[PDB]
């Protein structure tokens, strides 16, 4: 209710050689923000796995003869595509927020939606239903989480202040 | 994309029959490749060694970790590529290597393990990841159910592997009841040079250690990759050992030890005069995987150890798979079928194979060469890094121990090629079969990679300098 | 006349820029050595967001007079 | 701190001089588990700390797990060969 | 250097020898194959329980002895002590040149053992990474790891010795005619 | 029996051992045996709540190590599905 | 140089199908649009090294820039 911190974060901290925008941002963020270069990279994901293993199939078949995999094989090549696809692009925004990769437009809509929540006297960054403490153990559970995108996936819902900003 | 994978395939793999289980594996072969291409761009993250603490502090993501986890995609990649593509469509080939059901989930929970071994920050996390190694490779040894050697080996496996890990947990434990922790983290110049805590870690290491087979522990685990089936054998020989090594590595736990100083030089002996009588090939890859274990135990006493590491852990990954690869595609031409699950047993089934295919014999001589750390080849790398990082350190004894192992191994590598390009009666003139496109390709890949990688150190170097110091 | 070798001024300082490049990838060898084994900030080798290493426990019972610097 | 270490010792000499059974080495790695994790709810205590109380009920969670594969694969053993001799594993 | 107790620490020796003789006797009455019980373990051992203590009395006690004969503490008494004890295991074969091959060879490997340091481990301060490296600054002195791209001359006639070549003086200005 | 009693006794006196910071090998077991001086137990004010062990490791174990929780997940999954594929013959 | 390493990473892309043909105990010149797949997909692997090689160069002198 407060949504105040609890311990002491890095201010603009540098993960590249770009400026930082969200250290730790949320799910709805990294998906606004995404380019039409992002979602190109889902359909490609979506596209790529299927006519993978088409691919396979026509250059060494499973039985003697070539036949085209059976549509069951087909769609979930299409929704694990989709997936890994959604993967990346969300890797690729998250990045942008980090200051990994070119974050120019990012920030300047970052500056522009921040500047409209103070003026209609919201709160930066939003008001959760968790205590301050659930804030930063959530916080602390997803923070730069997506370097594990290989492993595991975790994604941020939380509304926590402990992005790696100054305090206005 | 591990996880999101196990829980896809559980389902996938219920609702399909035993009929679409290699097209299944083939999906998520794929499935890996898109991974490992779209998703490798976070490596930029890791730029001037930029370390990450995630889930708490229970795991820690650097660009040691990012590599080997890109490492073991790779070596799992090549394995299902073993799985999901026939190498001949006979009956016999459809008899020896047909995939189980439940082979791919187990195969992709222990990568799993594997991976939250190396990124493992606290002690609650490694212990859990090592269990959800062992007990998934425990079921991947014993899934070939009607072989009574693989039988075998899984309640042996199981058995030694559980008291190793009693012993982890008891070093875990201990370390807990001085420190009240179990973060390595909490460790720093002070507190090492103001409590004696090396028994207690070296208890730690050895219990990691002798789940590899590190001497004198090493006949259990070399019965076991010898009574498994060989499509099995490539895999529980390779990434268990690519993880705890690499969790021991980033760990600095051993940096000046004696005990394992005098264990790593029982290693190398053992691992190259015990392998001078084997007549069978799996032993004799045995005691070789041991050797190369002893020259990556010596840099867990440097304290500066990623390069030497790195380097010699991908060039024997990709030997090994490449010398796995091989002797599955001799078995075309050995005259004598032993079983239904180990194909080829003895290095004199290959006699003649150059006869009838002479670039096989190619292959097999460059990765054998390249075991031996002969130039420009890649072993020869690897052993020049190993030996810069431990004279800069100080360890001229191992050394030397280091060379006469290096020429004692020598022996059994060239038993293989001996045998190999020798003359045989019968030669083969004529067959309308052809092998695999797709394992032709990886394994042609493997052997370039070892024999022109060279080209590229100077590359890779200067990436390193930028990602890791 | 058919011997149109290279002479000694120019032979002298191709292999003295050859000779600066080996010196230059030697420095650099030197500093990167230098430049790792070099203590690096807590922000830098395990945490860049929660960059404080001072741990704040439990919060269920929180006792005044348990916090010390 | 010496009922742990005390069943853990004594489990392990049971488990490397057993000549008898499967069944006792079962036993033993069980007995070892609760051995270790006697001693950590000890230090547990003594600390006031949670970890290790932690780090024990995820060690009752994979050991249980751990007997259940262990006995999956004696069952698979005892398919392929009827029964499970003195000796031989 | 500060000289060594023999006798004491020789016997020190025999009891670490005998102990680990009868912890591998014990191990190899455990291990093995046949009818067994508690009468075997010293009456069917392979003289382990010889082996170990004529080899830790013979390994000290030459190395000590060397070292205060030779009066110095270096890898020479561990080539004495290594050709004791090859001598010792190698009387087992009772054959004369196994006898004379044993002591030999094991001599030049403890030897080697001990040129290198007589540790299986590493010093660690006087490694190349702790211990100043490169080129040497101001006419200070060279230590082992350090470069110097023009050395002195007094230095090299000490450390070589005067004749075949090399002398205190070039033979050019030695030789100038003094005008 | 030479075995048994050489492994107790070493076995025994290294793990008493292990738990002592001193540097001298012989002290360090006599630390283990230095049972002698009871505890006090002094009560404090500060706990409001009914937090019991179980309350607490729930806590801990769904947010400060919800990965673990998460990861014993996929254990138990290979309880269930290694079973199956060991002990089961599936048809086709 | 760019050109040059494109160029020989196709080289080797050539010589994995050649290497490939040859195991499988086939003439050299078996399917010969092999040669172009393998050519292109080493070549992107060899450019993806050269990228990120020259980042890392860009890198290391930014910072002598910015001393
Ligand atoms: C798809 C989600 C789409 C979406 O945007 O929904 C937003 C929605 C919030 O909608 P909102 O009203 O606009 O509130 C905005 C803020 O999020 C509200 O902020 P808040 O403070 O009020 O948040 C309160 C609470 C509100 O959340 C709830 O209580 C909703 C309950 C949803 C139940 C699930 C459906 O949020 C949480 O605390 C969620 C904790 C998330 C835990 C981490 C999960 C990430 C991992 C997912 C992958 C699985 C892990 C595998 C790893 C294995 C390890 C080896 O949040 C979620 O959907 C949570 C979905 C989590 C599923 C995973
Ligand atoms: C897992 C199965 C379950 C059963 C478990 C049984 C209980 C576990 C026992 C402990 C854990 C096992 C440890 C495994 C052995 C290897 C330990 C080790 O290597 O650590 C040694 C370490 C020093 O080595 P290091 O750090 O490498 O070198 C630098 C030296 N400054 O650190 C040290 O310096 C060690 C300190 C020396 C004291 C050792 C204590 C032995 C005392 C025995 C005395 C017995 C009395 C005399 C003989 C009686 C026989 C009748
Ligand atoms: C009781 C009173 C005590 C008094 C206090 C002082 C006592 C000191 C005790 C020291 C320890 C003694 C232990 C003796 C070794 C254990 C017994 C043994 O036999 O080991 C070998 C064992 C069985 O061998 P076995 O069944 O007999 O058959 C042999 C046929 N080849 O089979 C095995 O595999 C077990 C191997 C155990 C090895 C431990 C590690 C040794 C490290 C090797 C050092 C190598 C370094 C030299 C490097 C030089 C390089 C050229
Ligand atoms: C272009 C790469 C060369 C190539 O395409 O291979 C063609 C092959 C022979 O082709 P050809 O016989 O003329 O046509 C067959 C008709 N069906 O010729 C070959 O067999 C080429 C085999 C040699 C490749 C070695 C790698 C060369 C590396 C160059 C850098
Ligand atoms: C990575 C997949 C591994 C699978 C096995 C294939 C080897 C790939 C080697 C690329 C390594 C790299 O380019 O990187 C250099 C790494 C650290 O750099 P990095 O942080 O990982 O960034 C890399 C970013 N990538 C993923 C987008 C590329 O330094 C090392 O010590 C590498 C030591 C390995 C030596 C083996 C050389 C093999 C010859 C290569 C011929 C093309
Ligand atoms: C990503 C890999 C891109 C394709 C590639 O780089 O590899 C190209 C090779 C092509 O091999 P091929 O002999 O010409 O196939 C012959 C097929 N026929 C006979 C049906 C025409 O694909 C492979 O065999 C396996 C690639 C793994
Ligand atoms: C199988 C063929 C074997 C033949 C090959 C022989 C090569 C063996 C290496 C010989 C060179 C070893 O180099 C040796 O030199 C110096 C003296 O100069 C020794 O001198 C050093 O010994 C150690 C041990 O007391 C101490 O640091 C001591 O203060 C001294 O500085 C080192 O202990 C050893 O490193
Ligand atoms: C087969 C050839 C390859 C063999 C493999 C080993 C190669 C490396 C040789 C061993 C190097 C030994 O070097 C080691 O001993 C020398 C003495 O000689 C010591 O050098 C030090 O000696 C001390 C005297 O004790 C003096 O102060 C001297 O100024 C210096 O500081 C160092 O402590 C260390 O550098």
């Amino acid at each position: 209710s407060s949504s105040t911190p609890l311990v002491k974060t890095s201010v603009n901290y540098s993960y590249g050689d770009y400026p930082l925008i969200d250290a730790d941002p949320h799910f709805k963020r990294v998906v606004g923000y995404m380019r039409p270069s992002d979602y190109g990279v889902i359909g490609l994901a979506t596209a790529a796995l299927p006519a993978g293993i088409c691919f396979a199939e026509w250059l060494d078949p499973v039985k003697g003869k070539f036949a085209r995999p059976s549509v069951k094989f087909l769609r979930v090549a299409t929704m694990l595509g989709f997936a890994v696809g959604f993967g990346a692009a969300y890797a690729r925004s998250s990045l942008r927020f980090f200051g990994v990769t070119e974050n120019a437009r990012e920030y300047k809509k970052d500056e522009a939606q921040m500047a409209a929540r103070k003026a209609a006297g919201l709160e930066p960054y939003g008001t959760s239903s968790l205590t301050p403490e659930l804030q930063e153990i959530a916080a602390k559970n997803s923070a730069h989480s997506i370097a594990g995108l290989f492993i595991f996936p975790w994604f941020n819902f939380v509304n926590h202040p402990y992005h790696g900003r100054e305090q206005k | 994309m591990l996880i999101l994978a196990i829980i896809s395939l559980i389902t996938f793999v219920s609702m399909s029959k035993l009929s679409d289980n290699r097209a299944i594996i083939r999906l998520i072969n794929i499935y890996l490749i898109l991974v490992l291409v779209l998703d490798s761009f976070l490596y930029l993250l890791f730029l001037n060694n930029q370390t990450y603490t995630v889930m708490g502090e229970l795991l820690i993501f650097n660009s040691f970790t990012f590599y080997i986890d890109m490492l073991i995609y790779f070596i799992m990649i090549v394995i299902s590529s073993l799985y999901g593509y026939n190498l001949y469509n006979n009956n016999l080939y459809k008899t020896l290597f047909e995939p189980k059901k439940e082979l791919i989930i187990l195969f992709l929970i222990n990568i799993l393990g594997a991976l939250l071994i190396v990124h493992s920050n606290d002690f609650i996390t490694l212990f859990v990841a090592i269990e959800l190694q062992s007990y998934s490779i425990y079921l991947i040894t014993a899934i070939y159910n009607s072989s009574y050697k693989a039988s075998k080996a899984s309640m042996l496996y199981f058995f030694m592997g559980g008291i190793l890990s009693i012993l982890i947990a008891y070093s875990i434990n201990t370390y807990y009841s001085v420190l009240n922790s179990y973060t390595l983290h909490s460790l720093d110049s002070l507190i090492i040079n103001t409590l004696d805590l090396n028994l207690i870690l070296i208890a730690l290491s050895l219990g990691l250690l002798f789940k590899i087979g590190i001497a004198p522990l090493h006949k259990w685990l070399i019965s076991i990759y010898e009574n498994t089936p060989i499509l099995i054998t490539i895999y529980i020989s390779l990434i268990p050992k690519i993880s705890i090594l690499s969790y021991l590595v980033l760990s600095n736990i051993s940096i000046n030890s004696l005990v394992i100083s005098i264990l790593a030089i029982l290693t190398l002996l053992v691992g190259s005069v015990g392998g001078l009588l084997q007549i069978k090939i799996k032993r004799l890859l045995a005691f070789s995987g041991l050797t190369n274990a002893g020259y990556m135990m010596l840099l867990l006493l440097l304290n500066n150890n990623e390069f030497s590491y790195l380097y010699y852990i991908t060039q024997y990954s990709i030997s090994h798979l490449a010398i796995f690869m091989i002797i599955i595609f001799s078995i075309y031409y050995i005259n004598y079928i032993n079983n239904q699950y180990n194909p080829i047993i003895y290095v004199n089934q290959l006699k003649g194979l150059i006869h009838d295919n002479a670039y096989l014999v190619l292959s097999m001589a460059i990765v054998v060469f390249s075991f031996i750390g002969i130039p420009p080849l890649l072993g020869f790398f690897g052993k020049l890094n190993i030996l810069m990082s431990i004279l800069n350190n100080g360890y001229y004894f191992i050394s030397i121990v280091l060379i006469v192992a290096s020429l004692i191994s020598a022996l059994y590598y060239l038993y293989l090629l001996n045998v190999s390009i020798q003359d045989k009666n019968n030669i083969l003139i004529n067959s309308n079969e052809t092998v695999s496109s797709v394992l032709s390709y990886i394994l042609s890949s493997l052997i370039i990679l070892i024999t022109f990688g060279f080209i590229y150190n100077s590359l890779i170097i200067d990436i390193f300098n930028v990602y890791f110091n | 006349t058919f011997f149109h070798p290279k002479s000694r001024e120019d032979i002298l300082n191709e292999e003295a820029k050859i000779v600066q490049a080996l010196n230059n990838q030697r420095e650099l060898t030197i500093k990167m050595h230098e430049l790792k084994r070099e203590e690096k900030d807590y922000a830098h080798s395990y945490s860049p967001l929660f960059s404080d290493p001072v741990p704040q426990g439990g919060s269920i019972g929180k006792a005044p007079g348990s916090s010390r610097e | 701190m010496f009922i742990g270490t005390i069943i853990l010792v004594l489990s392990f000499l049971g488990f490397v001089f057993n000549r008898r059974n499967i069944i006792l080495a079962f036993i033993c790695l069980e007995t070892m588990l609760l051995g270790i994790n006697l001693i950590l709810l000890r230090n547990s205590v003594l600390f006031d700390d949670i970890s290790g109380s932690l780090f024990a009920i995820v060690i009752i969670i994979l050991a249980g797990v751990e007997s259940a594969i262990g006995l999956s694969l004696l069952v698979s053993y005892y398919r392929l060969r009827g029964v499970i001799n003195s000796y031989g594993i | 250097f500060h000289p060594y107790n023999t006798l004491g620490l020789a016997t020190q020796s025999a009891m670490v020898g005998l102990g680990a003789g009868v912890v591998a006797a014990a191990a190899r009455n455990s291990l093995a194959t046949g009818p067994r019980n508690i009468l075997t373990t010293f009456s069917k051992s392979g003289g382990v329980v010889t082996i170990f203590t004529g080899a830790s009395i013979a390994y000290v006690f030459t190395y000590c002895s060397a070292a205060n004969l030779r009066e110095r503490k270096d890898g020479w008494n561990h080539m004495w002590a290594g050709a004791a004890t090859g001598a010792v295991l190698g009387a087992r074969t009772k054959l004369v040149p196994a006898f004379i091959g044993w002591t030999v060879l094991c001599g030049a490997a403890c030897g080697l053992f001990g040129w290198t340091g007589a540790r299986f481990n590493a010093d660690r301060k006087a490694s190349l990474e702790q211990s100043p490296k490169g080129f040497v600054q101001e006419d200070a002195h060279q230590t082992f790891w350090e470069v110097v791209h023009r050395r002195p001359l007094s230095l090299t006639v000490e450390q070589l010795g005067e004749g075949r070549g090399i002398n205190a003086v070039p033979i050019a200005t030695a030789t100038e005619a003094p005008n | 029996l030479p075995l048994v009693l050489i492994s107790l006794i070493v076995l025994t006196i290294s793990g008493l051992m292990i738990y002592s910071n001193d540097s001298i090998l012989i002290n360090k077991l006599l630390e283990a045996f230095g049972n002698d001086y009871n505890t006090i137990i002094t009560q404090d004010w500060f706990n409001i709540e009914n937090t019991t062990l179980l309350t607490t490791i729930g806590n801990v174990l769904l947010t400060n190590n919800a990965f673990i929780l998460l990861v014993l997940a996929i254990v138990l999954l290979l309880g269930i599905i290694g079973p199956i594929s060991i002990t089961m013959k599936h048809k086709e | 140089a760019l050109f040059t390493s494109l160029v020989g990473a196709s080289g080797l892309g050539f010589a994995t199908k050649f290497l490939s043909n040859k195991i499988r105990l086939k003439p050299a010149g078996y399917y010969p649009l092999g040669y172009v797949f393998s050519g292109v997909a080493w070549a992107g692997l060899g450019l993806v090294l050269h990228n990120v090689h020259q980042h890392s160069l860009e890198v290391l002198e930014k910072k002598k820039t910015a001393l």
